[PDB]
């Protein structure tokens, strides 16, 4: 059957056994910058295995409400041993990422969640004339979660999940690359997400190249006696993974 | 009479220790050691000494004392932490209710020195929700 | 076996022998602190609990 | 007089070694092991005219140990004069002298569900 799948990175294996697919973000797989493609001139560090693995962010808990959650990706992966090491000590990195979203349940749990890898997920304030900070859009390996209604603070994101902080509607989300887990059927996502970019590479500190949402649309429902604990596990393995000038290291 | 640096200069993360902090006499070659000041801890990788130099100067400072940190706020169920600057000793952070909840509990909390250590001065309120009229 | 503050013995036998076991669970809102369990030990044909029952604690 | 005193689960009333108690006699129960009583609540009952004593509802509960001795850190205020700690309660630490703050590290403690406190870790450095 093919609702098992085997994903390999350097030392880490993921195993599923009710895989739905693997979604290539737009049909393009991470590849390293080429001669034709470059712009800095010293030459690039590739650890490869070293970085080019999976890390696992602290779960989330599926209860019968919550409106969603997302990370800001370049981030988030900040303190992940030598990928973090190796954002720190360079201007410039680049990668490709394999996200996978685990949440298992039972045959008599119901609920769908979107899972989407957002590029360029750039937010709004909740108050129309301010602007947001660092700690209201990203919060490390921490899930940022959406509201359930409009919120109402200076310097933090309009996370009502309608909205997706973004301005848009929410149902239209599956524009970006997409899965879904629906308990009925699956337990894990994949998302195969390569660099996008308006440039060739840029500084894993100061953009967010892409955002990583979890929407339950169908609420997570299941009858008494049965287990009321779900988690979701994100796992982030970053893929072609080159870095270039190093100097000394960011002090955030 | 001869020659000597300044007193060395106030620091907000530490402070001299005994008996330095009452000298004034510090020739060249005179080297003095810190302590941090409540709110900081010792970064160990680092010295907490200064050396008084030829040209009359103290040596270059060093992050030898850093921010003492408080704990994670936490999160507040239906409403929002606003943390604005971090949550280092001194900062301060606000809370907030989104729509359809009202805030009961304190509106702000400061990171404060709390006998060995630092603390948030309040507890994280409660947002409940609202009811309209019949 | 012994008995212990807030908390049984699930299911207590009358007679216990060679590395039978005995189960202990605390009561409502009490904390279990120790072994879920002993054991009979059988030495110079003399028995003795293989140590503390566990604490239940407020 | 009254008779025994009500029972009260998870505590025990100070009877004082006698079984019969005059009209206004006031008993108080204490907690038993592993319950701290409740803040805001009656710890006591008054024998009655008629020979009947005065309703009491449980007043105790859970709550983990005092948190053990750091050498790096010790409990702020108000926590390090506190001994009710029922679970979800988090206290906060300051570096003892000698120390200095971690600042990536947390310096708060969660009162577990099992009636543990969570995992220590080096939030204070030498």
């Amino acid at each position: 059957s093919d609702r098992v799948r085997s994903i390999t990175l350097g030392n880490s294996t993921i195993t599923t056994q009710e895989c739905a697919n693997v979604v290539v973000a737009y049909g393009r797989w991470p590849e390293y910058l080429s001669d034709k493609e470059a712009t800095a001139e010293d030459q690039p560090t590739q650890p490869d295995v070293a970085t080019c693995r999976f890390y696992t962010l602290e779960s989330v808990t599926w209860e019968k409400d919550s409106p969603g959650w997302w990370w800001k990706f370049p981030d988030a992966l900040k303190d992940m041993g030598l990928f973090g090491q190796n954002m720190y000590y360079h201007y410039l990195g680049r990668a490709g990422y394999t996200i996978h979203v685990q949440c298992n349940a039972s045959k008599f749990h119901q609920g769908c969640l979107l899972v989407v890898c957002v590029p360029e997920a750039e937010m709004g304030c909740s108050d129309v004339g301010g602007t947001v900070n660092e700690h209201a859009i990203s919060e490390g390996e921490i899930a940022k979660k959406f509201s359930a209604t409009a919120t109402n603070g200076a310097h933090t994101v309009q996370s009502i999940v309608t909205n997706a902080g973004m301005g848009v509607g929410v149902g239209n989300l599956t524009i970006y690359p997409h899965q879904w887990v629906n308990l009925r059927t699956n337990n894990s996502a994949t998302i195969v997400m390569p660099y996008i970019n308006s440039v060739p590479m840029d500084n894993m500190f100061r953009h967010h190249n892409f955002t990583l949402m979890i929407i339950p649309f169908v609420s997570l429902d299941y009858s008494s006696d049965a287990s009321t604990y779900v988690p979701i596990t994100v796992t982030v393995a970053p893929m072609c993974a080159e870095y270039n000038g190093l100097r000394l290291a960011t002090s955030l | 009479c001869n020659r000597s640096c300044e007193v060395p200069t106030r620091l907000n993360s530490a402070s001299l220790k005994q008996p330095y902090i009452t000298q004034n006499y510090f020739p060249v070659g005179t080297v003095v050691e810190y302590e941090c000041r409540p709110g900081y801890r010792r970064e160990p990788s680092l010295s907490p000494k200064l050396t008084c130099l030829q040209n009359l100067k103290w040596s270059t400072a060093v992050e030898f004392c850093k921010k003492k940190s408080c704990p994670n706020p936490g999160e507040i169920r239906n409403g929002q932490i606003d943390v604005p600057g971090g949550i280092l000793f001194g900062a301060t952070i606000s809370f907030s209710c989104n729509t359809g909840y009202k805030l009961f509990g304190s509106t702000s909390s400061f990171c404060l020195i709390s006998g060995s250590s630092v603390q948030w001065s309040d507890p994280l309120p409660e947002c409940r929700e609202i009811y309209c009229p019949a | 076996p012994p008995q212990i503050d807030n908390g049984i013995i699930q299911g207590e036998r009358d007679h216990y022998g060679y590395r039978q076991s005995v189960t202990y669970a605390c009561n409502k809102g009490f904390t279990m602190i120790g072994e879920h369990s002993i054991y009979c030990t059988v030495n110079n044909d003399e028995g003795e609990w293989s140590g503390p029952p566990p604490e239940c604690r407020g | 007089d009254c008779g025994l005193p009500p029972d009260v689960p998870n505590a025990q009333p100070a009877l004082e070694g006698r079984t019969s108690f005059p009209e206004d006699t006031v008993i108080t129960y204490k907690c038993e092991e592993s319950f701290v009583k409740i803040p805001g609540e009656k710890d006591s009952v008054i024998c009655l005219k008629g020979s009947q004593w005065s309703d009491i509802e449980e007043f105790c509960n859970r709550s983990c140990e005092v948190p053990t001795r750091l050498n790096s850190a010790s409990l702020k205020q108000p926590y390090i004069t506190q001994n009710y700690f029922p679970v979800g309660t988090v206290v906060e630490y300051e570096c003892r002298p000698g120390y200095r703050r971690e600042p990536s590290l947390s310096p708060k403690l969660t009162c577990l569900q099992n009636l543990k406190w969570s995992t220590a870790v080096e939030f204070c450095k030498k």
